[PDB]
């Protein structure tokens, strides 16, 4: 279901594209997975640790 | 105030000195060890990866 | 590697050795990228036939 | 000399008595009773008493011979 | 962890890529053809080393 | 919003107290950052004296933790909704449906072992357009008691300091509203009673030289924690029957 | 032996996006130049941004005025994407006045003529109430990068008006870069090709000032570095 | 609007062919563009002179062994492909070497031309044994940007060539080993800024600094088209 769902987006349907390293401009090689994942960000505050 | 000159006078105090540093389960004698101090930015410390 | 550096040549090689080599290994590893895809992991084939 | 004192191990091999002459002399350069014997690069005096050591200018024998040494001339 | 991933991406070898069987007269050479793109990585080489 | 949920952020989200719920569903009159004015439909509309609902959301108090639990308005003048609706979301909710945290677009590869381990690397977009970026309401409480060589008050005549900290204070010594403070500035001025300073001989020949007139009173005036810089959002005074309070009281 | 690139063609798809194409480019430059440009691009547009807003009724962020529905730091946090043009002077005080109900959308700012509101539709606020009525006064000021609130307060300068509301400067108008060598077949040429900069911005920036004004920086820099004293 | 300039560039040349040069301050980032931007033109598009193809009279393939040459022809190869010539007016010319004796044949063995000149005469070459000792070749000097290796002429060589003609990849930019370091560095209250450590070693024609220089000066003229 992800893999027509990508295609649906008209997105590689292995979910890697190859990406630019900005310093440099050089490609790297084997194209590394890219996408949105969902992040918290926790109580621990360094504020406070120090 | 803390001034450009108190900044200049920190610098020059740590150039030389060690600081120790622990973590809390100090396993053997390697889990305090003497490091050179690098002044930076932020709140956190930064150790060397290999260590 | 490591080893042999320090039993033949001494510390302070070994030491300036192991720096430069987290270093150019961190560039290359930037440099290689090497990430980890679903697809990545091929179930064998055969299982279902043992299974 | 601030990162290996394996050499001045090397010149005297107890390693602990070492770290003692040198801050032996590292109090003596601090109170400015005398001056570094090595050019100064900004450095503190720890580092300049380590480099001392390591090359062969003091140990516990030249610092004693000194010592009795500046003691005499100041008697008279 | 990280580093001996990025060494063991470079010194490991390939059947086939660019620059199959040239030969360097030494590593700086072989560094100047990998950061102009004209050589993999990795590939089988001839290389003079002192 | 979690892009990938579960289903069950609604039912978490409506459950929990934190949202704001229509018990007669209807047409929103009037909406307010304070209220929720929502005129009933005739059909659920009590016989005797039915009206029109509202709601009074809360705005910044402290959290438990110290964290802002602040309801923000949903919908719109004119809207019509029915009973069982989201009215306001509550703190890390949106349209009804639990935000714990956000989503944010993330690529698996080394980076100059500045993730070497767990860590991670991030970019300044993320910072620049302010999406981690916290709210943390702090309580602080100064408190005058009466020692028993006399009462301690809250009066802005505090010995010795410059005139540039208690710029921010009013005649009766408590922070304006609003006002933004860094660490080390002084809130609220208080001295207490306290003599026979007993000085070793030396201070004495400067008290008469310089003219220093001994000043009685010993300081305690609450100052800001160690960097802590934030804006006063609130000031609450409790005096004890009997006590004049003062102009600011 | 070398060439030298030239601009050619610079065509505008959308009022936001350009696409600005170099032709002339000899082997190898194109990507060189590309990444060159989009760094200092990324890094050095000189733009304008809402520094600082008074609203007459409220004290600080977290209050909340009567009659509208966003908070106080809601309508900020609107504020902080205002796209305006300022020509000549560095440092320009809009007043924003509407009463009534409606939405407040950045238009309804009183226009003022060295001041291009270049998006009239961005919206402000909402008002609820017939008597419901906010002015205020946004200070805009010009700026390369980014700079926030807590910083700005090194050069505070007396900043004793409880009633200022500093807002975090995002001073940059270039939003996207993305840059494509592509092989430019000159009916009379072996090895040639173009590169073809596609950029996004907020529309203050002009496709061809950017790029110029980039050059220019890089110039600059490399003229300081070919040079070496000893 | 007003940009920071670098200062303090000092130039420390250890080993004339090898020189490192640091630069400070630069504003955010620039470390990284200009060190790419310099070494990515330097390396790749640097106008130079250098050995392209070899005729030996003697072996019509590059695998084959010469009697009395302890060297392979790989070797000889490798050893003429590390020669630094720099030529004055001539584009492209042909230079003879015939050696005789015990003993190793050298650059200097080379006929001395007037508009050549060959920058190390003591470049070992090749080495020739006893009573035999017989060496002749003619080897093509030749002018141009980059590096080019043998596998696209020998691709492109419609211009068919008779047995014997030994191609060698042509090295022709004088730098031969570039890199860049950039590291932390505060103009006493702001810390973004940074330093960058140019290493680079060239082949003895061209200093290294006046690579540095030529090299941003191209880069620079190319950019001046809009530069105003
Ligand atoms: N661990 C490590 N050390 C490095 C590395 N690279 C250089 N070093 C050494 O660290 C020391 C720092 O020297 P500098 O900081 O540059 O000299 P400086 O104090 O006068 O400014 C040098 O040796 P030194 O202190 O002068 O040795 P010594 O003569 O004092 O015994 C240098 O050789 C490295 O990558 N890793």
């Amino acid at each position: 279901e992800i893999k027509e769902l990508l295609k649906l987006g008209d997105l590689p349907t292995s979910g890697q594209i190859r990406l630019y390293d900005g310093r440099t401009g050089e490609q790297f090689e084997r194209p590394v997975t890219v996408g949105y994942m969902y992040m918290l960000k926790l109580n621990h505050l360094v504020d406070d640790k120090m | 105030r803390e001034e450009a000159v108190v900044w200049d006078i920190l610098d020059e105090v740590i150039r030389e000195h060690p600081v120790l540093l622990n973590r809390a389960p100090t396993l053997h004698r390697l889990g305090i060890q003497a490091f050179e101090p690098v002044l930076i930015e932020g709140k956190a410390i930064q150790l060397h990866p290999l260590v | 590697m490591l080893n042999t550096c320090y039993r033949i040549l001494g510390l302070k090689p070994t030491v300036i050795f192991a720096d430069q080599i987290m270093y150019t290994g961190f560039a290359y590893a930037a440099r290689s990228g090497a990430s980890v895809g679903i697809d990545d992991m091929v179930i064998p084939e055969k299982k279902h036939e043992i299974i | 000399a601030r990162v290996t004192v394996q050499d001045a191990v090397e010149k005297i091999g107890n390693r602990f008595d070492l770290v003692l002459v040198a801050a032996r002399r590292a109090r003596q350069m601090q109170v400015g009773g005398k001056d570094p014997l090595v050019p100064e690069e900004n450095d503190k005096t720890t580092v300049i008493a380590l480099r001392e050591i390591e090359e062969g200018l003091i140990n516990n024998q030249i610092l004693d011979v000194r010592e009795r040494q500046e003691q005499q001339e100041q008697e008279a | 962890q990280d580093v001996v991933l990025g060494l063991y991406y470079m010194t490991r070898d390939c059947v086939n890529a660019k620059g199959e069987g040239m030969v360097l007269t030494g590593p700086k050479e072989a560094e100047r053809l990998y950061r102009s793109g004209l050589a993999s990585l990795h590939a089988r080489v001839k290389v003079r080393i002192t | 919003k979690p892009l990938v949920g579960t289903g069950m952020e609604r039912a978490v989200a409506v459950d929990s107290g934190v949202t704001a719920v229509a018990k007669r569903g209807g047409v929103v009159q009037y909406v307010d950052a304070s209220r929720i004015v929502i005129k009933v439909n005739e059909d659920e509309m009590y016989p005797g004296e039915a009206g029109i609902d509202i709601y009074n959301l809360t705005k910044y108090t402290r959290s438990n933790q110290n964290t802002c639990i602040n309801q923000m308005p949903c919908v719109s003048l004119g809207e019509p909704v029915e009973r069982g609706d989201v009215l306001a979301d509550g703190p890390s909710t949106d349209l009804g449906e639990l935000a714990l945290g956000q989503n944010m677009r993330v690529a698996f590869m080394p980076w100059n072992g500045y993730n070497f381990e767990d860590s991670i690397l991030v970019s300044e977009r993320v910072v620049q357009e302010d999406r981690f970026t916290t709210i943390h309401i702090q309580e602080l409480a100064c408190v005058s008691r009466d020692t028993k060589l006399g009462p301690e008050e809250i009066t802005a005549d505090i010995p010795n300091v410059g005139e540039a900290a208690l710029s921010k204070l009013d005649e009766s010594g408590i922070v304006y509203i609003g006002a933004e403070v860094t660490g080390g500035d002084i809130l609220v001025g208080k001295v207490t009673p306290k003599g026979e300073t007993q000085l070793t001989p030396e201070e004495k020949l400067l008290r008469a030289i310089f003219g220093e007139k001994a000043s009685d009173v010993k300081d305690s005036s609450l100052r800001v924690p160690n960097g802590v810089s934030g804006t006063v959002i609130d000031v609450q005074v409790f005096t004890r029957d009997g006590v004049e309070k003062d102009k600011r009281a | 032996e070398f060439l030298k690139p030239r601009l050619v063609d610079i065509e505008q798809v959308s009022s936001t996006h350009a696409k600005v194409t170099l032709e002339p480019l000899e082997r190898g430059f194109g990507h060189t130049l590309g990444n060159a440009l989009r760094r200092i691009l990324l890094s050095s547009m000189p733009g304008c941004a809402v520094t600082e807003v008074e609203i007459d009724g409220v004290l600080h962020e977290y209050s909340t005025k009567e009659g509208v529905q966003e908070d106080i730091l809601e309508i900020l946090l609107n504020l902080k994407g205002l796209a305006v043009r300022v020509q000549g002077k560095d440092e320009v005080i809009l007043t924003l006045n509407k009463s009534g109900i409606g939405p407040v959308t950045a238009a309804d700012i009183t226009h003022d003529g060295d001041v291009e509101i270049v998006k009239p539709q961005h919206v402000i606020c909402h008002l609820t109430d017939e008597n419901a009525s906010i002015s205020m006064r946004i200070k805009v000021q010009r700026g390369r990068g980014y700079v926030p609130a807590s910083t700005r307060i090194h050069s505070e300068e007396d900043e004793r008006p409880i009633g200022r509301l500093l807002v975090d400067a995002c001073y940059s108008p270039v939003e996207r870069i993305a840059y494509n060598v592509e092989a430019a077949r000159v009916e009379q040429r072996t090895d040639l090709d173009k590169l073809v900069i596609e950029m996004e911005t907020n529309g203050t920036i002009d496709p061809e000032e950017a790029i110029r004004r980039a050059a220019t920086i890089l110039a600059e820099q490399l003229e300081a570095f070919v040079d070496l004293r000893d």
